[PDB]
């Protein structure tokens, strides 16, 4: 969401202790209001891991504690655990939307296998497709770990959003991970560029990729 | 054991309506009041409504997305709550969770945690109909060879429903190829695609086809894809 915000990936290694932060506003966990937060394993349903901003349900365990300090609130999980491995949710009632509001989710990676940059192929719309009037940039990132990262667009070196899909990563046959994102136009909109980019940012570097419409047509 | 049970879920078509109803077993129903969370496929958790337990009204409040358009409601002798969904919209498709709000007392008043929840159904909202795929070449270059090895693919665009299978000069090549997961364009229709990494010294004396099927359309696409040299 905007009112609650959080950090889309955290990462660490066994036996270490990591945090998630639960960015909120004045109308929400400023004002006073309790947070929860919930776990969701992999292709699981969420089940709830704090109440009451430091309080665990019975099959909870100690290695999970929350905090609140004014406009924010804390999940640590102090003594990482393969099984931890999660995407992890923060709520609070906000009285603007009068509604109960969520943070975004982080993706928790505990470290199994050294970290990887990724490598990313950017292909132009083939002349197959423009002759059927369409026109599709394919991004392919690859071999990069842990199993999170972001994609942007840009024509001409100005941001692009609209048209832009993106999959979650998944395994590969090297057991590290994959993603993939396409940007769609209009033939007319390929041709009138003069670059075209993909960025793909993970554990703070980004790789760019630039294809070009009067070149390999 | 506290169990949630929801149904109703299958693929609906916008502006209908549909009745999501969910059982309680285990617990005392009607001391609880009963929440529902959605989750768009990919994303995060979305509130959709709440209603209270029956000695405060069983009063409802939903979320700003689903007002005027989602109701609920609760029979407490048969341990049900519904999700009432009404004038549906493509971006209703999510998975729709039943969830108990918790009793547990904190410092002067309750808490209002989920602290059970439904292992959830899936409610897909889409006017699509049955498509084969269109197959385009993903031709290699100088552009997409990093170093000794480069990379060619296929374009599996434009079908409904899931899924495509792709496969590699009848299924000889298996080394280097990754198959992709298919995005949900705009349109309502999927696209994937399949890449292989091959030497470029073999580029220009060996073959690569692409075999693509979409059973649910009885259509297979055999396509070549043929080097570019730039």
């Amino acid at each position: 969401e905007s009112v609650l915000t959080q950090p889309p990936s955290v990462s660490g290694a066994p036996g270490q202790r990591v945090t998630i932060s639960c960015t909120g506003m004045n109308s929400n966990i400023g004002a006073g209001y309790d947070v929860y937060w919930y776990q969701q394993l992999p292709g699981r349903a969420p089940k709830l891991l704090i109440y009451g901003n430091s309080n665990r349900p019975s099959g909870v365990p100690d290695r999970f504690s929350g905090s609140r300090s004014g406009t924010s609130a804390s999940l640590a999980i102090t003594g990482l655990q393969a099984e931890d491995e999660a995407d992890y949710y923060c709520q609070s009632y906000d009285t603007s939307l009068n509604g109960w509001a969520f943070g975004g989710g982080t993706k928790l990676t505990v470290l199994g296998q050294p970290k990887a940059a990724p490598s990313v192929t950017l292909f132009p719309p083939s002349s197959e497709e423009l002759q059927a009037n369409k026109a599709t940039l394919v991004c392919l990132v690859s071999d990069f770990y842990p199993g999170a990262v972001t994609v942007a667009w840009k024509a001409d070196g100005s941001p692009v959003k609209v048209g832009v899909e993106t999959t979650k990563p998944s395994k590969q046959s090297n057991n590290k991970y994959a993603a993939s994102s396409y940007l769609s136009l209009t033939p007319e909109q390929w041709k009138s560029h003069r670059s075209y980019s993909c960025r793909v940012t993970h554990e703070g570097s980004t790789v760019e990729k630039t294809v070009a419409p009067a070149e390999c047509s | 054991e506290v169990q949630l049970v929801e149904s109703g879920g299958g693929l609906v078509q916008p502006g209908r309506s549909l009745r999501l109803p969910c059982t309680a077993s285990g617990f005392s129903f009607g001391d609880h009041a009963m929440s529902w969370v959605r989750q768009a496929p990919g994303k995060g958790l979305e509130w959709v409504g709440f209603i209270r337990k029956t000695t405060y009204g069983a009063t409802t409040h939903y979320a700003a997305a689903v007002r005027g358009r989602f109701t609920i409601s609760r029979d407490d002798s048969k341990s049900i709550v519904y999700l009432q969904m009404n004038s549906l919209k493509t971006e209703d498709t999510a998975v729709y969770f039943c969830t108990r709000v918790q009793l547990d007392y904190g410092p002067g008043y309750q808490y209002y945690g989920m602290d059970v929840w439904g292992q959830g159904t899936t409610v897909t909202v889409s006017s699509a109909s049955t498509k084969g795929p269109s197959v385009f070449p993903l031709a290699p270059s100088s552009k997409s060879t990093s170093g000794g090895t480069a990379a060619l693919g296929c374009l599996v665009k434009d079908y409904f429903p899931e899924p495509v299978t792709v496969s590699w000069n009848s299924g000889a090549l298996t080394s280097g190829v990754h198959t992709f997961p298919a995005v949900l364009q705009s349109s309502g229709l999927y696209s994937l695609s399949s890449v292989v990494t091959v030497p470029s010294s073999s580029l220009g004396t060996q073959t690569y086809i692409c075999n693509v099927n979409h059973k649910p359309s009885n259509t297979k696409v055999d396509k070549k894809v043929e080097p570019k040299s730039c």
